């Protein structure tokens, strides 16, 4: 019951620990054709799978409020970053899949968010990091947070290369406790995939 | 109520509980394009000068609002007192522009002008926050609601009409030292 | 002739907040369709009800904890959106605009320990009317309260009930008057077993029927 | 008693584009006909579609030509209305008034060699975000483009499409910016037959969903 | 789309060809009438003034429209702002009757007066041009809206009501000596 498997392309990921997934702001995708491409966009899903990142690694010294970022899309060495060079313009949600494996004797609590449009949080922001879309991950409880979102911005398709509408955030809430039982540290890891991928206006060859 | 908290899903227990009962509650105060329907002073003025609700006080009943969102779309209202006739000219429009009368000019008239105004911009809404650039931090400079110019602006006041915020963002009230409340002197009757 | 009016002294000025609209000068514009944008709230406390933000206690941390196994009063606050503990809260961020509120403010509490850590905690609303707070579970019980353990549901939440004499209260503090401070909301550890260096995450959000009145600007600018 | 009635401030200034009209004081004037006068047109965009304009290119020459038989970048211009090649048109001349434009631009190519002469072209919409203009048929056949023949149909049409991240683009350009230059033009020679002193005329016309917005006055008066 | 070229039929090619779609297209705002509808300067003014529309600026809005078709009908209404009291006298009368009061006269009022003229012309249209005379390069004195004479004429602002536009003429942008593109300072949020 609390076993998730999660498919986007031809890449799956079960998790035994699942505490359920988060939607942020909605449900779907808006429509991925507007007046803005006119009828020229075509989806990707050769894209559509997961790739990882290693976000960081969560000690006992790291306090309240140490925030971890990851703007997407990120440097990608496959398809999907192939695209970023060959197209225009691109538009896709993710599909969000944040991993913290230690064991049951740790205590602690990390706060798993997406935020829209990133800018440098202050540190009284930091108590209300929570109205993003987000799901925390306890080691009493889980060891993984999982988030869908659309995409989203004021240009109904963009240039990744100039802006970056989601950022990945993990943040500590409660900073991680060892005992002789339990782990070190925890190692966090992050396992994205693109969703609804579709890019317009071809780019010439560089050579 | 008990729950699994790290799931993130709302919960919203009641009186009833423990034996209390829920009370009626009327929230047209709260509603979104109700509170941001109102005039709010701009401070940095010039002769010319584009209109950038960004402009708004930051801890300002709207200003503040405005910034708790990520996204927002509006049409708008504007109060100006000016020196000369005043023209503005639409989002995407050359300053030069500003110079001729063929754009709306609104000739003076005591105490000031205002004037009903449409939403310009070419974007769908616009963000309090970009991360990015639109050159080949700031905002990008089409986040406008166009631009007037007079011999002298002495005074600005911008209104939001049927506004609409998507995408909260955090909202501070001011920090409190005192690590009980924060005091300060609510009015009372003299004497 | 012509329609006679009185042009009434005392009318027309303009009034920062009248319900009336000025007069267009630019007309036919389209928009982009913005047809389903996400994310979208219509109404404040919409989101206060959804989104709970956490408290500040002591070095401003979002949890409390206590490395003794006794009865211990782990935090007391003050029920005002101007507390202290409130401070970095949505809730307080938009309460500050508006003059009055009534209704139900919820507290959620999170356990962070491990699973070889257990507590058993008290959460009690003190009414005015005694001079200072319980400092014991024991005083407090006869309040209105509730007691409960930590096992597989790491959340509980509470609601601190409105109980005053006037239908609204005040948002803001002045000094220790009837209408400004209803109360203090005490958290106490009835005892625990290995939960030394483990924490209670508390946040708070807006009730059922949680209301907010009067729309003021009272920052300095 | 009469109306009473407020005397709005900030209202009953003129406004040069108001909404409203003038008192009359000269009436029962009745026209010459003219009913069905030839060449009306209602809409600017009407002619705009209807009528292609020329290009300039180097040396002011609606046309370009080669010398050389061989692949050659014979023109590149930007998708602009700002455009040096696109200061004579007639988009151009109707476009300088409106802040923001949306659509398709519909170029025109026509050969005027003769007979006895053939040649091969490639058009191509080199969209925003490489630096700078392919130099080769090869490098910009990964674009969105087209490929002609010269033979019984001297005119060959292509639509600049309508690519951005916003719903509209400027019309007046200012410095390299998402908003104001879409990207480039690049008409090609794949080769020919003879053709070293003959031309390729090219012009400019609306398509069907061309769209100007927003009225302005901004030339130098 | 190929066609042949010299017959001069109009082809308007569509994205669809290479696989795109149209998309929904709004006018308005290049409509003839609506575009002319709007107030419009005369720089060059004396005491006694012939009102003629090609008194418009060549580059303004309403003049470079105005000049970009060959023949128009239109009704007016201007604004002026004088000192003494306003004459206005029809097409086709002697500057003498300027002098007289049983001529529509507007007695002086601030900040001025704005008023609604019949376009008053012997002719079915008028023209921006005419190759030839009237007489037994300028247009015919019968190109005009008659006259208005005042102590002192300070303002004139002209208004084009429902205008009619025949026969298109030549309409130019600035002319660009960089070789790719005209640019200029586009309106922007200040800081």
């Amino acid at each position: 019951d609390r076993l998730l498997t999660t498919r986007n392309g031809h890449t799956t990921s079960t998790t035994q620990s699942s505490v359920g997934v988060t939607y942020g702001y909605s449900t779907q995708e808006d429509h991925v054709s507007g007046p803005n491409t006119s009828g020229l966009e075509t989806r990707v899903v050769q894209a559509e799978r997961f790739f990882k990142k290693h976000l960081f690694d969560w000690t006992p010294d790291k306090a309240f409020g140490h925030l971890e970022k990851l703007e997407l899309p990120t440097d990608h060495k496959g398809v999907y970053g192939h695209l970023v060079d060959s197209f225009a313009y691109m538009r896709n949600g993710w599909d969000v899949e944040v991993s913290a494996v230690g064991n049951q004797f740790n205590g602690g609590c990390l706060l798993v968010a997406m935020v829209p449009e990133w800018k440098e949080f202050t540190p009284r922001e930091k108590y209300q990091l929570t109205l993003f879309p987000h799901q925390f991950i306890s080691p009493r409880t889980n060891m993984t947070a999982h988030i869908v979102v659309p995409y989203l911005g004021v240009n109904r398709y963009d240039q990744y290369k100039k802006h970056k509408p989601w950022t990945l955030v993990v943040m500590v809430v409660s900073p991680l406790t060892t005992n002789t039982v339990s782990a070190g540290q925890i190692k966090v890891y992050a396992n994205i995939a693109p969703t609804h991928v579709h890019v317009a206006g071809e780019l010439p060859s560089k050579e | 109520t008990t729950t699994t908290g790290e799931s993130a899903d709302p919960v919203t227990t009641t009186v009833e509980n423990y034996g209390g009962e829920t009370q009626v509650q009327r929230r047209q105060h709260t509603d979104v394009t109700f509170i941001m329907d109102r005039f709010v002073k701009i401070q940095n003025l010039n002769p010319t000068h584009v209109i950038d609700l960004m402009q708004t006080h930051q801890h300002g009943l709207v200003g503040a609002l405005l910034r708790a969102a990520t996204y927002y779309f509006s049409d708008l209202e504007i109060v100006v007192r000016h020196d000369g006739n005043l023209t503005w000219v639409p989002n995407g429009a050359p300053e030069a522009a500003l110079s001729n009368t063929g754009n709306p000019t609104a000739y003076l008239k005591a105490p000031f002008t205002r004037l009903a105004l449409p939403y310009t911009a070419p974007h769908r809404v616009l963000a309090t926050v970009y991360n990015g650039t639109s050159k080949y931090a700031q905002l990008p400079a089409s986040f406008n609601f166009g631009a007037i110019q007079a011999t002298t602006i002495h005074e600005l006041l911008v209104r939001m009409k049927r506004a609409e915020l998507y995408c909260p963002r955090p909202l501070l009230a001011v920090e409190v030292s005192s690590q009980d409340r924060h005091k300060q002197k609510i009015i009372a009757p003299a004497k | 002739g012509i329609v006679p009016v009185a042009c009434s002294d005392g009318y027309g000025g303009l009034v920062t907040t009248d319900p009336k609209t000025a007069d267009p000068v630019y007309g036919m514009v389209y928009n982009p369709p913005r047809t389903n944008y996400p994310g979208r709230f219509t109404n404040l406390l919409d989101v206060a009800e959804a989104c709970p933000t956490f408290l500040c206690f002591d070095e401003g941390k979002p949890y409390v904890v206590t490395r003794t196994d006794e009865q211990r009063l782990l935090a007391k606050f003050d029920v005002s959106l101007a507390a202290k503990h409130m401070s970095n809260t949505y809730l307080s961020g938009i309460a500050q605009y508006y003059a009055q509120y009534s209704g139900t403010i919820n507290l959620h509490f999170m356990f962070t320990g491990s699973t070889d850590s257990k507590a058993r905690y008290m959460v009690a609303y003190v009414p005015p009317g005694v001079e200072t707070p319980p400092d014991t579970p024991e005083k407090a019980a006869h309040c209105i309260h509730a007691e409960w353990d930590t096992g597989l549901n790491s959340k509980f939440t509470f609601s601190i009930p409105y109980v005053s004499a006037a239908d609204y209260a005040y948002t803001a503090s002045d000094v220790a008057e009837t209408t400004n401070v209803q109360g203090w909301v005490c958290i106490y550890q009835i005892t625990h077993g290995k939960a030394e260096q483990d924490t209670l995450v508390v946040s708070v959000s807006a009730g059922k029927d949680f209301e907010l009145r009067l729309p003021i600007d009272p920052r300095s600018q």
